[PDB]
């Protein structure tokens, strides 16, 4: 629901059974996938900054 | 007297270890944001890309 690959209230989530709709689903995963890279950007900014802290 | 300015100057070059111990840490991570700035000023990058960089 979060990454915007399901509705949060009609809990449908996308389907390719259809030429048309195919299309429209290369879209929405591309920014599926900046979601989860901005995610995984955060935590391993603070890992960075937790290793640093254990050095000093 | 001599005996006792001894271990006064005994700690106190033990204040000054401690004070540079911290700076230690604090070198390395403006080290850190140096590196990454000469990544983030090129030509290849979006903003998607740029803010990740931005986050740490």
């Amino acid at each position: 629901a979060a990454l915007g690959l399901r509705n949060p209230t009609v809990l449908t989530f996308i389907s390719l059974s259809t030429a048309g709709k195919a299309n429209s689903v290369i879209g929405l995963c591309d920014d599926a996938l900046r979601v989860i890279s901005k995610q995984r950007a955060d935590l391993g900014a603070y890992y960075n900054r937790m290793e640093h802290a254990a050095k000093g | 007297g001599l005996r006792r300015a001894e271990q006064n100057t005994e700690d106190g070059m033990s204040l000054i270890q401690t004070a540079e111990g911290y700076l230690q840490e604090t070198h390395e991570i403006v080290q850190r944001v140096r590196v990454l700035a000469v990544q983030a000023a090129n030509g290849i990058y979006s903003e998607e890309d740029r803010q990740q960089i931005q986050v740490e």
